[PDB]
């Protein structure tokens, strides 16, 4: 169970290096809100009720939630929020997501570890490889 | 009870 | 808006009504868990973290949460979860269920109320009349 | 963030 905190705090690290070059160009005025393919809106609950940031905004708040609770079934809530991030990254910013892939394969390797462990429904896992 | 609703759908 | 909080008060009343007919069945060593008629499980809300609660305490605990917050979108929440009372009934008490539906309309009225005011999505809405 | 799951699906 301990290596389950540890090796998601290594995913979201890298997954700062995501964000970082998804700033460039998700912005709020066009990333208004936080989705990924469907009819779904993603709500950021790093508020004390859960808020339409724009995309950019729930991508950092989530990070930083997340970070926060790991230097401290929650697991599963963690990892849940932080996919949205490769997702809205791969549907909405495709060059970047691909370009930031195949130097780091971080999706390839987050999706293999929420089903190594158990973490995430697989219903959830909409981004290929 | 207390609501933590994070996910919505479109109208 | 008024009017939504109350309504909804009278309807609790009468769900305590089908509550107590069903404590003469519905048992924790018989109904283990919160079921309706899918592979869901619903978990207790009247706890610090949602609890696999008997379908007998989820009624109850629902009921006496619901209770609290009216005397007192938080409205959507309340209604579903008060609704799988009636379809925890109609499909492990069927007998139960259409006793007190032939006399008294209950989930035909909620079910109208819920989609008149939209405080729950219609696919939530799986008994029938 | 904080989790409040109260619906869960059987294996
Ligand atoms: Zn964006
Ligand atoms: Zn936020
Ligand atoms: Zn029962
Ligand atoms: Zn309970």
């Amino acid at each position: 169970g301990v290596w389950k905190y540890e090796h998601l705090r290594q995913f979201c690290l890298e997954l700062n290096g995501l964000a970082v070059k998804l700033q460039s160009e998700c912005h709020p005025d066009t990333c208004t809100q936080m989705t990924a393919t469907e009819q779904w809106i993603f709500l950021c609950a790093a508020h004390k009720t859960p808020k339409e940031c724009p995309a950019i905004d729930y991508t950092r708040h989530t990070l930083d939630g997340a970070a926060c609770l790991l230097n401290s079934a929650k697991l599963g809530s963690v990892c849940r929020r932080i996919y949205r991030i490769f997702s809205h990254a791969y549907f909405h910013h495709r060059q970047i997501f691909d370009e930031y892939e195949n130097e780091t394969f971080l999706c390839h390797r987050f999706t293999k570890f929420v089903m190594k462990y158990n973490l995430m429904s697989k219903d959830n896992l909409i981004v290929p490889i | 009870e207390w609501s933590f609703t994070t996910v919505r759908k479109k109208p």
